[PDB]
C-alpha cells in the first residue's frame, strides 16, 4: 500500500550535469524556446516524454552558439530529462 | 491505469522563478533575455491551464520557503504541480540573487511524506540553469 | 549567446 | 549540421542519486524483476519511454523489502531513468 | 520522430555481472544477480540484441570492454546497449578490485568518440546502489 | 533483502 517518496518527480534540466546552458540576450535561453514552441504546438495531444523528446531534438538541431569569444564559439547543447513518474502524462482530457 | 488522474477540479499550480539581476558579491552577471523566457513559460503553462506564479529576482531563503509553502498548501484537488527554474546555476545547485542553494533542497519538500497532497501526482520541474563550466563541440 |  | 557529443543518451538506473538498490538472493534484484517481466511483455510494441515508466511503476508498487534487520525493513524504492534522446524509440520494425 | 531502426543488426549488448568482490574492497556476495543476468540475457537477445555476458570484472577489464565496443564498427547496427550488474555508490559502480566512475565507462560512447553509433540510441541499464539512504514510503 |  506504500508509495515511495521520492516516485513521481520528473526533472526537465536544460543541460547535462557538467554543462554549461545556453541563453540568447535577444530571444531567450536555448530550452526554454524550443519548450514553448513545442508546448504551443503540442502541449494538448502529446505525452510529457514525447513533447521532451522533441524538446532534445530541437535544441540539439536548431542551436549553434555564436559569439566573439572562441571559446563560447560554435558551441552545441543537448537538455537532460530525469523521470521517476509512474504514468504517462497528458496535459488534457 | 496507465496514464495519470487528470480529472480534477484544476490541473495545478506552476510556479516560475525569473531570477534576472544579482548581487555583485556572487560574481554573476545579468541574465539578459530571461524576461522573455519567463513571459512564453507563463503564456504557455496559463494556456495549458496551470494557476501560473511569476516570482522575480528571489533570494535563497525566499525561494526555500516559496517552495516550502506552495508545498504545504491543499493541492487535494489539483490534477499535478509545476515549477520553473531560470536563473544561474553549478552541479546540482542554482543561484539565488543572494548565492547558491542546492536544487534538491528545493524539491524535497514536494516528497511523498512532505506533501501527502501531492502524493501519486506528478511534480514536474523545469530547469533553465547551467550545470557546469564544460561545453559541448558538437561532431559532423 | 552567453552561459547560465 | 552539428550533434550534441552527449546526446543520444539513455540511463535507467535501478534508483535515484543518494538511495540504496535492493536485491532479492532467491529472486533477484527489484529492478531487473520488473524490466525482464515488462519487456517479456512489451518490448516490441511500446516505445522505451513507456516501457521504463512501467517498471517504475511495478518496482514503486509491487516491491517492499523485508529484513531481520529494521533498518532494512519496509522500505521502498524508485527507479530513473535518464534521456538525452532525440527521438522515440522503437525495437521494432 | 523516431529512430531509424532499418539496419542488419539491432546491435551489441555488454552485461558485466559482478557476483564476487575481492576482500580488499570489503563488499560481500551479490547472491541473486545470477539470475538477474540470464532473465536480461535472454529479454535482449528476444529484442534482437547480440548479447555476451562478462562475469566478476576489474575496472580495467569494464573500461577496457567498454573501451574496445566503442571502437568496433556499428555502421550496420541500430543501437548499443550496455547492462551493469555490480555494487555501487554514487557516480561510481564497483569493479572486483574496487570503484570505477560510471561517466568514463559511457564516455567512450560519445558522438566525437564513437561516429558509428552517432545519431543512434546508446542505453545503459545500471542496477547497483547509488548511496545509503533509503526510501521509508507513505500511507 | 539485500542491498547493492
Amino acid at each position: 500500500y506504500k508509495i515511495p517518496v521520492e516516485a513521481d518527480f520528473l526533472f526537465a534540466y536544460s543541460t547535462v550535469p557538467g554543462y554549461a546552458s545556453m541563453r540568447n540576450p535577444g530571444r531567450g535561453s536555448w530550452f526554454v524556446q524550443a519548450l514553448c514552441s513545442i508546448l504551443e504546438e503540442h502541449g494538448k495531444d502529446l505525452e510529457i516524454m514525447q513533447i521532451l523528446t522533441r524538446v532534445n531534438d530541437r535544441v540539439a538541431r536548431h542551436f549553434e552558439s555564436q559569439s566573439d569569444d572562441p571559446h563560447f564559439h560554435e558551441k552545441k547543447q543537448i537538455p537532460c530529462v530525469v523521470s521517476m513518474l509512474t504514468k504517462e502524462l497528458y496535459f488534457s482530457q | 491505469t496507465y496514464q495519470y488522474n487528470m480529472n480534477f477540479e484544476k490541473l495545478g499550480k506552476c510556479i516560475i522563478i525569473n531570477n534576472k539581476n544579482f548581487d555583485k558579491v556572487t560574481g554573476m552577471g545579468v541574465r539578459n533575455g530571461t524576461d522573455k523566457d519567463a513571459e512564453a513559460l507563463f503564456k504557455c503553462f496559463r494556456s495549458l491551464g496551470f494557476d501560473v506564479i511569476v516570482y522575480n529576482d528571489c533570494s535563497c531563503a525566499k525561494m526555500q520557503d516559496l517552495l516550502k509553502k506552495a508545498s504545504e498548501e491543499d493541492h487535494t484537488n489539483a490534477a499535478c504541480f509545476a515549477c520553473i527554474l531560470l536563473s544561474h546555476g553549478e552541479e546540482n545547485v542554482i543561484y539565488g540573487k543572494d548565492g547558491v542553494t542546492p536544487i534538491k533542497d528545493l524539491t524535497a519538500h514536494f516528497r511523498g511524506d512532505r506533501c501527502k497532497t501531492l502524493l501519486e501526482k506528478p511534480k514536474l520541474f523545469f530547469i533553465q540553469a547551467c550545470r557546469g563550466t564544460e561545453l559541448d563541440d558538437g561532431i559532423q | 549567446d552567453e552561459v547560465x
